[PDB]
């Protein structure tokens, strides 16, 4: 049993990772999976970031 | 919305989903539209770092939703989650329930 | 147990698990052969479990 917010009291925990070329990954589970719709194929670039502005 | 809320699809901000390639992100000092479903989320500073550097990406998917699932009920919906009042969900997750009242391995 | 922060500043509180050193004190102190601990909160949550040895 956890403090309620936002009109629910369980909780999900968020998890991710870096699937590199050529690789594959495997889920297994029996219960309690939130499982994976859609991926990003991630191209790295330099000159970006991520600024707090009004 | 939050880089959270970005990621993994917060049905309150779909906006960003055409949006492939980029300069900069700019986000709300104190975002409030981020993970509607209460939790943690593993290494959200790094996650942050990644996508930092990363001028442009291709969402692609990864598990069907139509033909992956066929031994499961991929329909589930959190009055957290509510787009225009209906529950709903977030846009890259998938909640998995029961099928006829049994849960069958997935691998 | 549990504590609802009602100070308006950050509350440090600190706990701790016990390792008996065998599997006679674990049951004698607790009468119990394994055991668990679970401290949660909105941000942090953990399970503890003796490591008995």
């Amino acid at each position: 049993k956890r403090p309620k917010v936002r009109d629910q009291e369980g909780r999900i925990n968020y998890y991710w990772t870096l699937l590199e070329p050529g690789d594959t990954i495997i889920f297994e589970a029996n219960g309690n999976l939130i499982a994976p719709r859609y991926a990003f194929a991630l191209s790295r670039g330099f000159g970006s970031g991520i600024i707090n502005s009004n | 919305c939050s880089v959270a809320g970005w990621i993994l699809g917060n049905p309150e901000c779909e906006l960003l989903i055409s949006r492939e390639s980029w300069s900069y992100i700019v986000e709300k000092p104190n975002p409030e539209n981020g993970t509607c479903y209460p939790g943690h989320f593993a290494d959200y500073e790094e996650l942050r770092e990644q996508l930092s550097s990363v001028s442009s990406f291709e969402r692609f998917e990864i598990f069907p939703k139509e033909s992956s699932w066929p031994n499961h009920t991929t329909t589930g919906v959190s009055a957290s989650c509510s787009h225009n009042g209906e529950s709903s969900f977030y846009k890259n997750l998938l909640w998995l329930t029961g099928k006829n009242g049994l849960y069958p391995n997935l691998s | 147990k549990s504590y609802a922060n009602n100070k308006e500043k950050e509350v440090l509180v600190l706990w701790g698990v016990h390792h008996p050193p065998n599997i006679g004190d674990q049951r004698a102190l607790y009468h119990k052969e394994n055991a668990y601990v679970s401290v949660v909160s909105s941000h942090y949550s953990r399970k503890f479990t003796p490591e008995i040895a």
